[PDB]
């Protein structure tokens, strides 16, 4: 009984290659695509929600996740490695940062506990890389809005626009035709929808596709009023009505 | 059992040397080149970011150069993430020094402790070694400016200037061909961005693609400065030695 | 609050001739102001020609003859059946007594 | 234990400490040196509880040169006070503290500066230009508030030190045997053998 | 805790992961130690495809474990830190329980019982480090010299030499260090050493070290030009 | 063949090919023999020299005044075996003041071998044991193999050549079996059992080892002179 | 190749320890199959006693794991009673620690978590189990969640699983095209079971005696399986028809 | 391939080869039994005689757990009182927490939980053994096998080892005559004939005949071997049924 | 590969095996038990004419009325001496007596299979343990890696050790008093030994109840050395 396997299950190839880091990767490619546009005024990321039966209830599997109140993640990749990084990012957002400071981290800093995390993957006894790809999204006071890529080796990015997965060669040649400074979250959001209809075969509506920003804060999504400084979360997921109606003026 | 899984990641070769660490050394060999540059004024850190895309942001951006203290930085050529690691450890060690003993680490104690983790990791514990090569650039008032590499065989030795990354054969030559004792440090700056330069595997070396810092003696007297370089400043500083 | 000690009574007595020895105890067993036994034999013949009485607190006595005998039986287990002299069971016995010096056998021992 | 005294002059720190050894009503020896050299330029002086005071000395002068060893250097009296404060702050929150009070007395050589530093038992430092733990301080404060100078020579330093001694042995109810006195300067450490 | 059995018996009765240890400490910059009537001196090449080295602040070859002790070494210069480390620790701790400084030969047993222990425990490889200990015995006059080895056993000797092209060096020594007459001298006992690392080094520039012990905790390195005449006048005796 | 490597690994017939080793050390050791009538049980072992300047390998072991057993094959196995069984017996008579039952010993023993049979990285104990002593139900043999079987008999032997001193006691099963009230008879039947897997040599003084245990009697061997009576 | 052993990748980035705990799955040749009505949470599974000397009543692979969730495993009954157990102690300590009954998808969440450790920890196997959950939810209403060997996880309108799968899953989605809504339209749970029966009918084109089924039902407040006489009722009730 | 070289590793059909190599060491040992009955259960057992000087009535293989359970297994013996040993600490410890003997079904499944969590790891081995057990609790009585992958069920009669096939067939013929039920009586009878029936397949070395037994009307609940005359009565009815 | 604790199917521990096998490579190690003593001699075997050979320390005392040679990995037996040494201490502590040297043989050994997956591999060296005690006299004992120790009148080990065991079949008997012990080690050890045999390249010692266990100086060796040629020549 008990775990033997206190030795590393990804090491260097001659070449210097970290199979597993690259397999990882691989599955990355073979995953849906997913998205993410910085604007001035905002972000947004999005995916395509792509059902395994239509007998399935797709609302019930969220890719687009809150992590803070100011931060939301999605990914491309093994669905159930997601889900635990999620349930573990959320956790390590309290447990080494507002349980000391009083506050939510700032993106780079929740981001970097994110890749500490898949960084140790890599290298503990026992254990294969997680096979994902994120793209973090978040505000922070100091600063502003910033968009994170965290890679299976634990490396991350920021980027002001790219894409991930499947189609993300086509993808990343498109959002550089479309971005620019002076975007406004509006107008990246039109700019996400476009670039995720490329990729997309079946369906393509507000049931099919799953987006979120981080935008103005949400007094009404808050819960409760009285404290001046508690404005609300700058997290908002779109709901399916909000993506149609985007969806007619394209 | 899980023997049959078990890769051996700290064994001799029948020559003598460690596999893994060797593999490591491989894989650094393909990293963005860094130099540094050493100077009886201060010193440089210069280094070449991975091949950019236009939509990274370049200025919210750290992969080569960080800072581990106000008198000490390091240039990262390898994976990042294993850097991170070591870099918060070196920083923690730091502090740890600092609350001992009233006064800021000296630069070789934190080399050395730094190469002394990634030297347990090729002996024991079956782990693979961190995939990382540093330059430390630094300031005490033991031996003023001081440079050293580390690499994943835990060994370490200082320099007067030094590449890690890719294509250091090329860069040492260069180094080795126009460097001199009583240089400055703005000729230092220019001998490492030319030595990038002629290097580099891009066709033109451009501000969005390096990363780069001095540690000067550059302040109000007798007092050290670390200055990590904005984009705007790397491109003045690019112009003002005639690369673009 | 729990006391883990008492005071079963009795005396002792051990004199050494040219070519023997006796050791002699009384049978009484006493808590407070009662008799529980007026024979409960508290000397005993431990194996290699030595006999052992721990007086004083007989459950403490009792623990430490029943490691004593012992002691002697991996003796000879251990030391291919040698016999165990009298000065190396009292040095044997020591040990036995100062390993509990923080929570003694509350005895006098004589052998 | 009991006496132990520091004054810092111009260019040297003065540590003089009591030669007694006591326990019950039996003086068990009177020519007990309550010091340790900690580095070349470093002196340790100690009292407090019995066997403690050695033991924690001893064990930060291993320390001491160990660091002097493995870098090949002098660590300032600084670092060396800074260090040994740690110490006896973990300490105090142990399952049993070090009961010892120390003075630490050292020739800084690179800022060619005597320093003194006393702590406590509880890991409270101070730097001073003189200083005293136990009773001593309830006369020599006072004492040297009065008579010190802070250009004195060590000669100087060591006639404010003779009447320090003699209000102790005047006032003091218990018989402390002397005591040896140690200059720390520039060259080093050296002991004054008729006191 | 990683467990497994890396110096294990091969069938012919060899420790394969001990032997490559070996091959390791072949791998490395030469180093001789030679004793005299009086002194021990320790000489380490510096292998020359490495210029714009920084001299004042790169780890040197020899390192002192106590003041009157010196160990040098041929093999991974990490694994070398760590021994050097337990050695130095000891060091203080026997002073601190014995109230007396080691002797080389304790310190050397010390040393070599260290790395034994890594060629029996699970879960670690072999020490790829061979070193020579050199040093006086508190109130001794009588000098010392010790070798270990990745397997752990030592031995005293009257001048040795280990790493690469040691066995040329050996040579050297072997035929030209009298027992009945050792180096009566600094002087010569420094000439002797130089020699010896002559016949394998290249120029005598920035590539050899020297370092002296002599009695009672006196320890001192040369510098380039004090080895340059050793150099140039063992040369001008040569053309004959 | 590939199956071997370690205890923990079935062959496709479902074997236990590292266990079916261990049994062959015990094929390669010097041979011992065990008999019981009513009163008594005895064990005779034929004990292996390393050359003509050594000693004669002790093959038997006391474990308590009532119970004691004979080894054949890796002799530190049975000492740690033997140690257990010591401790046992102990813990039966501080604890309880019983003398531990030799069926129980046997139990315990089977429970012991065991363990190295299912888990990684130990290994099976190398080495048979033939286990006599006089309990609450009178005379009793054991024979332990390291595969955990244990197994009651009247008599047995093992070791090499075990197989002609094994016959002959299969034949005078009925003989023996009422050598009651008489250790010397019951001594010389298994003296005899166990010269029918000599070769090439015969029982000498410093090469024969008898122990016994029965109704008055504590376990006891005996080694040297005390064996010529037998001869 | 040792990456086809432990649950490392393969270098197409896949994991084959995973794809063969799927292929086990499969090994017991039992199809499942879950409804819901308005009120109700239907399940139903085949069952299969090839010996006659085994106990029939027994023989089962649908389990109570709380007062009020249901589970039908398809997977070998070594594996599925090891899920069963841990998702029993599960919902127990849920309910311990917070106060109220732990809600079906959350130990289907739980659960998928705990299988998505086996695939990244080399020491553990995958268990080689589907797990269908089931539920009247006292926030979301009648509930189906389910849990396979990668740690996937997704609640369903209405699910099939086992040999001839496909098979139900498309006569199930053909039924929901032609009714238009996200459940059976039926008041009673008998009759939601009886539509459950009558579409596994159709699908695998076989017929069932009472004791070629088991049936579990979960309401507001409870969770049962029945017995092969509620079932014959069941089935008497299709056959009039 | 090399799937079957290490335990917990699933083949590319989904199977666990180990286990499937356990169960090849089951069916090359001695036949066992259990028939369930009226009120109770009967374990049997066919022990070989590998020699003479194996002590008659001295070997026994049945084992008890508790005071009102009884385990007959066929394999490597040492697994099943491994097994065993298990149990008993699984019995003590439902006694202890929940004062009632433990119940057979959830005596199945501690079981049960222990034998499959050997098939998880690749340092442990699978048991080598198949058991049937069984007994009388609140509820009635209780009969079980499991096998070396966690496998159990309730069972009317059950067989395993060397003559199984035989047994099987055998016990099924039981169940058909008897639809309304067997006594305990009667079932001790059955049982060693099937043991004599089974015996068949293993020819070489004759055997010794073991009989256990729990009845709530004839051993008041409780575990008892069937020792003298009623084994005697049953060995003589076995004798009779062959010729 | 295969662990480290595995039989071979011939019923073998490979790794014990294979560390007798480094054994034999080891330097010869002689030892013969008389009536007035137990004689243990050792070949130095000094691999280069600079290492100064007293510092070759083959033999060793583990108390004054036990002392121990060895052959083979030399390093490996550090810890077994430690363990010797503190056994014999400690039971002098506990009993107030001397150890006997079978029960100090035996303490030794037990470390022997103490390997596995506790140390990672066997010792690679063997011992010859020699002492008196009251109940059973002179003796000598052969401890292997193996855990098995054997009693011996005379025994060699180390690499000439099969040559040189045929030797001591013919020239043990029950009579030899100490000094023609001394003389038949010298003998025996000449004879297997690559180099001529000097008193710098061998070393005798001894164990007598009378003055405990003591390592002759090479002064005293070198006149036995003398005596033996002597000897030879006169016949």
């Amino acid at each position: 009984m008990t775990d033997r396997y206190s030795f590393s299950l990804t090491t260097f190839s001659p070449s210097g290659k970290l199979g597993q880091i690259d397999y990882a990767l691989t599955a990355v490619k073979q995953g849906v695509t997913s998205l993410g546009i910085k604007a001035t005024n905002g972000v947004v990321i999005a995916t395509e929600k792509k059902s395994s039966s239509p007998l399935a209830m797709s609302e019930t599997l969220s890719k687009v996740s809150l992590l803070t109140p100011d931060i939301g993640a999605v990914y491309s990749g093994m669905g159930p490695d997601y889900r635990v990084l999620v349930d573990k990012s959320r956790k390590v957002a309290h447990t080494s940062y507002k349980r000391i400071y009083g506050e939510y981290p700032p993106t780079k800093l929740l981001v970097s506990e994110v890749a500490k995390i898949m960084q140790e993957a890599t290298q503990s006894g026992g254990v294969r890389p997680f096979g994902v790809s994120l793209l973090i999204a978040g505000h922070d006071e100091f600063n502003g809005f910033s968009l994170y890529q965290v890679d299976p080796s634990g490396s991350y990015f920021p980027w002001k626009a790219t894409a991930i997965g499947k189609g993300s060669v086509a993808a990343k040649t498109f959002l550089e035709k479309r971005w620019n400074d002076e975007l406004e979250l509006e107008d990246a959001i039109h700019i996400a929808l476009l670039t995720l209809k490329e990729s997309v075969e079946g369906e393509f509506n507000g049931d099919t596709i799953e987006l979120a920003i981080i935008g103005d804060e949400n007094p009404d999504l808050l819960g409760y009023t009285g404290i001046p400084t508690d404005k609300g979360p700058r997290f908002r997921k779109l709901t399916s009505q909000e993506i149609n109606d985007r969806l007619e003026a394209l | 059992g899980s023997r049959r899984y078990d890769s051996r990641t700290t064994i001799f070769s029948p020559e003598g040397r460690l596999y893994q660490v060797e593999y490591a050394l491989e894989s650094i060999s393909h990293a963005g080149t860094a130099i540094g540059i050493m100077a009886s004024d201060g010193i440089v850190l210069a280094a070449e970011r991975k091949v950019t895309s236009t939509l990274l942001e370049q200025d919210t951006s750290t992969e080569k150069l960080y800072k581990l203290n106000d008198k000490i930085a390091v240039a990262v050529a390898g994976l990042t993430a294993d850097a991170e690691i070591l870099i918060n450890t070196a920083r923690i060690h730091a502090q740890n020094y600092l609350k001992t003993y009233n006064e800021d680490i000296p630069v070789e104690i934190l080399v050395r402790r730094l190469s002394d983790i990634k030297q347990g990791y090729t002996q024991h514990g079956g782990l693979r070694p961190f995939g990382v090569s540093f330059i430390y650039a630094g300031y005490d008032d033991r031996y003023g400016y001081q440079l050293y590499t580390s690499n994943p065989s835990g060994n370490y030795t200082g320099w007067k200037a030094i590449s890690v990354g890719a294509n250091t054969s090329a860069a040492q030559t260069l180094l080795q061909m126009d460097y001199k004792d009583d240089m400055k440090v703005d000729d230092a700056i220019e001998l490492a961005l030319k030595t990038l330069s002629k290097t580099t595997d891009s066709s033109a070396l451009t501000y969005d693609r390096l990363e780069f810092a001095t540690i000067r003696k550059g302040a109000n007297d007798g007092e050290v400065y670390q200055k990590i370089f904005k984009p705007q400043e790397i491109k003045d500083i690019l112009v003002k030695t005639g690369i673009t | 609050q729990f006391n883990p000690y008492g005071d079963n009574g009795g005396t002792i007595l051990g004199i050494a001739g040219e070519d023997f020895a006796v050791l002699a105890g009384d049978t009484r067993n006493i808590t407070d102001y009662s008799i529980n036994s007026r024979y409960e034999p508290k000397v005993f013949d431990c194996g290699d020609n030595i006999v052992m009485s721990a007086n004083g607190f007989a459950a403490d006595g009792d623990a430490l003859v029943k490691r004593f005998k012992n002691s002697v039986k991996w003796y000879h287990f251990d030391h291919n059946d040698k016999k165990l002299s009298i000065n190396s069971a009292a040095r044997n016995i020591q040990h036995l007594l100062y390993g509990k010096r923080f929570f003694p056998y509350y005895v006098h021992t004589i052998i | 234990m009991d006496i132990i005294l520091g004054i810092r002059v111009q260019d040297s720190v003065i540590l003089a400490s009591s030669k007694a050894v006591t326990r019950g009503i039996s003086v068990l020896k009177d020519s007990d040196d309550k010091t340790r050299q900690l580095s070349p330029h470093t002196l340790m002086s100690f009292a407090g509880e019995a066997g403690d005071t050695v033991q924690f000395a001893e064990y930060i002068q291993a320390n001491i040169q160990l660091y002097s060893i493995r870098e090949d250097y002098e660590l300032s009296p600084q670092a060396v006070s800074s260090f040994v404060r740690q110490e006896l702050a973990k300490s105090i929150r142990s399952r049993r503290p070090y009961q010892v009070n120390v003075l630490i007395g050292g020739y800084d050589k690179k800022k060619n500066k005597p320093e003194l530093y006393q702590i406590d038992y509880l890991g409270t430092k101070v730097e001073l230009p003189y200083g005293a733990h136990g009773y001593s301080g309830f006369y020599t404060f006072s004492l040297l508030d009065h008579h010190y100078r802070p250009d004195m020579t060590t000669e100087e330093g060591l006639d404010l030190l003779k009447l320090c001694v003699q209000e102790l042995e005047k006032r003091m109810p218990m018989d402390f045997k002397g005591v040896i006195v140690k200059i720390v300067d520039k060259d080093g450490i050296r002991q004054v053998d008729d006191f | 805790g990683y467990d497994r059995a890396l110096s294990i018996f091969s069938p012919d009765g060899h420790i394969f992961q001990v032997e490559y240890a070996l091959e390791a400490v072949k791998r490395g910059t030469c180093a001789v130690g030679v004793k005299g009537k009086n002194c021990v001196v320790l000489g380490c090449e510096r292998r020359s495809t490495l210029k714009l080295q920084d001299t004042r602040i790169t780890p040197s070859k020899v390192s002192k474990i106590d003041s009157h002790v010196v160990l040098s070494f041929s093999g991974l210069n990490a694994d070398s830190r760590i021994l050097i480390e337990k050695a130095r620790v000891e060091a203080q701790s026997h002073r601190l329980t014995l109230e007396d400084p080691v002797t080389v030969e304790y310190l050397t047993r010390y040393v070599a019982g260290v790395q034994q222990r890594y060629t029996q425990s699970g879960g670690v490889r072999p020490f790829g480090v061979s070193t020579l200990i050199a040093g006086f015995d508190p109130r001794d006059d009588e000098p010392k010299l010790y070798q270990t080895e990745p397997s752990g056993i030592y031995s005293s000797w009257s001048a040795q030499t280990i790493g690469r092209n040691s066995k040329t060096v050996r040579e050297f020594l072997e035929k030209n260090y009298d027992r009945k007459e050792p180096p009566a001298t600094v002087e010569e006992c420094v000439k002797l050493t130089v020699r010896s690392l002559l016949e394998v080094v290249q120029t005598g520039a920035k590539n050899i070290e020297i370092t002296v012990v002599k009695p009672d905790s006196d320890i001192v390195a040369l510098s380039s030009e004090e080895i340059n005449q050793y150099v140039t006048q063992i040369e001008q005796e040569k053309q004959e | 063949n590939n199956y071997d490597g370690d205890t923990v690994t079935f062959s496709p017939t479902g074997r236990l090919f590292q266990v079916e080793y261990a049994l062959e050390a015990i094929k390669q050791g010097s041979v011992t023999v065990g008999l019981r009538s009513n009163t008594h049980a005895v064990l005779v072992a034929l004990k292996r020299n390393a050359d003509e300047l050594s000693s004669y390998q002790k093959k038997i072991i006391k474990c308590d005044e009532h119970m004691g057993l004979s080894l054949a094959g890796l002799a530190p196995d049975a000492r740690v075996l033997s140690n257990y069984l010591r401790q046992q017996c102990n813990y039966s008579s501080l604890v309880f003041n019983r003398k531990l039952a030799v069926e129980r010993a046997g139990h315990l023993l089977c429970d012991k071998a065991q363990k190295n049979t299912q888990s990684y990285g130990g290994r099976p104990y190398g080495v048979g044991l033939l286990i006599i002593g006089y309990d609450k139900s009178g005379a009793h043999l054991l024979e332990f193999q390291p595969s955990g079987n244990v197994t009651e008999l009247y008599g047995t032997a093992i070791g090499a050549r075990s197989q002609g001193a094994k016959t002959y006691l299969e034949r005078t099963l009925d003989t023996f079996i009422k050598i009651d009230g008489n250790p010397d008879e019951l001594i010389k039947a298994g003296v005899e059992a166990i010269s029918q897997s000599l070769r090439d040599e015969s029982l000498t003084v410093d090469n024969l080892s008898i122990a016994i245990v029965g109704k008055d009697t504590p376990f006891t061997i005996y080694d040297g002179e005390a064996v010529a009576k037998y001869i | 190749g040792y990456d086809r052993h432990i649950t490392i990748f393969s270098p197409e980035g896949r994991l084959y320890q995973v794809e063969y705990a799927f292929k086990a799955t499969n090994q017991t040749n039992i199809n499942s199959l879950a409804v819901r009505g308005k009120d109700c949470t239907v399940v139903i599974s085949q069952k299969k006693v090839p010996d006659k000397l085994l106990d029939p009543t027994t023989v089962s692979y649908i389990f109570c794991i709380s007062r009020t969730i249901g589970m039908v495993v398809n997977g070998p009954i070594p594996d599925a009673r090891n899920a069963a157990l841990r998702a029993k102690a599960e919902a127990a300590e849920f309910r311990y620690k917070y106060g109220y009954d732990m809600p079906c998808d959350v130990l289907a969440k739980r659960m998928a978590n705990l299988s998505q450790i086996y695939t990244q920890r080399a020491y553990m196997r995958p268990l080689g189990v589907i797990l269908t959950f089931v539920s009247v939810d006292e926030e979301l209403g009648p509930s189906i969640y389910k849990t396979d060997p990668a740690g996937y996880y997704v609640g369903y309108k209405a699910t099939a699983t086992g040999p001839k799968q496909q098979e139900i899953t498309t006569n199930l989605e053909n039924h929901f095209k032609k009714s238009k809504i996200d459940h059976i339209n039926e008041e009673s749970w008998e009759k939601v079971v009886e539509f459950a029966i009558t579409h596994m009918i159709d699908a695998l084109g076989t017929e069932f005696s009472k004791n070629d089924l088991e049936v579990g039902v979960a309401t507001k407040d409870k969770f049962f399986t029945l017995s092969a006489e509620n079932i014959e009722e069941r089935l008497v009730a299709i056959a009039e028809q | 391939t090399g799937y079957d070289l290490s335990n917990s590793v699933f083949s590319p059909d989904g199977r666990n080869f180990q286990v499937e190599y356990a169960v090849k060491a089951v069916e090359n040992g001695t036949t066992s039994i259990g028939i369930k009955c009226n009120d109770g259960v009967v374990f049997a057992v066919e022990k070989l005689i590998t020699s003479k000087l194996l002590v008659p009535q001295k070997n026994v293989k049945i084992q008890v757990v508790d005071r009102h359970i009884g385990c007959v297994y066929s394999g490597l013996i040492p697994d099943g009182r491994h097994l065993v040993n298990r149990g008993r600490e699984e019995a003590a410890s439902f006694k202890k927490l929940y004062k009632t003997p433990i119940p057979i079904p959830a005596f199945a499944d501690r079981l049960g939980q222990y034998v499959q969590a050997h098939t998880l790891y690749n340092s442990v081995r699978p048991f080598g053994v198949s058991t049937i057990f069984g007994g009388v609790d609140k509820n009635g009585a209780h009969l079980y096998m499991l096998e070396p992958s966690g496998s159990y069920w309730g069972y009317k009669g059950a067989a395993t080892g060397k003559g199984r096939q035989s047994a099987k067939a055998e016990l099924e013929k039981l169940v058909d005559h008897h639809p309304e039920g067997l006594s305990a009586r009667e079932a001790v009878k059955q049982a060693a004939k099937i043991i004599y029936l089974a015996h068949e397949d293993n020819k070489e070395k004759d055997f010794e005949l073991e009989i256990s037994w729990c009845s709530l009307s004839e051993t008041n609940g409780l575990h008892k071997f069937v020792k003298g005359d009623l084994l005697q009565e049953a060995i003589d009815f076995a004798q009779k049924e062959i010729n | 590969d295969r662990g480290v604790s595995t039989f071979s199917p011939e019923g073998r521990l490979f790794q014990v095996e294979y560390s007798l096998e480094a054994i034999k490579l080891g330097s010869t190690a002689i030892g013969i038990a008389t009536k007035e003593g137990v004689v243990l001699g050792v070949e130095k075997r000094a691999t280069s004419p600079l290492l100064e050979s007293d510092s070759i320390e083959k033999i060793v005392e583990i108390d004054r009325h036990i002392g121990c040679a060895m052959s083979g990995l030399t390093a490996d037996a550090r810890s077994m001496i430690e363990h010797a040494r503190t056994a014999a201490v400690t039971h002098n502590l506990y009993y107030d007596e001397d150890i006997n040297v079978e029960s100090l043989t035996q303490s030794v050994c037990d470390l022997a299979l103490r390997f596995g997956e506790l140390m990672s591999r066997p010792f690679g060296v063997a011992l010859l343990i020699a002492g008196h005690d009251a109940d059973d006299g002179y003796q000598l004992f052969h401890a292997e890696p193996s855990g098995t120790f054997y009693r011996y009148n005379a025994k060699a080990i180390g690499s000439g050790s099969e040559g040189a065991q045929a030797e001591l079949l013919n020239e043990w008997h029950s009579s030899l008093t100490l000094k023609e012990a001394e003389l038949l080690v010298l003998k025996i050890l000449k004879q297997v030994m690559e180099e001529k045999l000097d008193e710098n390249n061998a070393q005798l010692s001894c164990i007598t109840k009378q003055d405990g266990f003591k390592i002759y100086d090479n002064e005293k060796t070198a006149e036995l050395i003398k005596e033996l040629k002597e000897k030879e020549a006169a016949e």
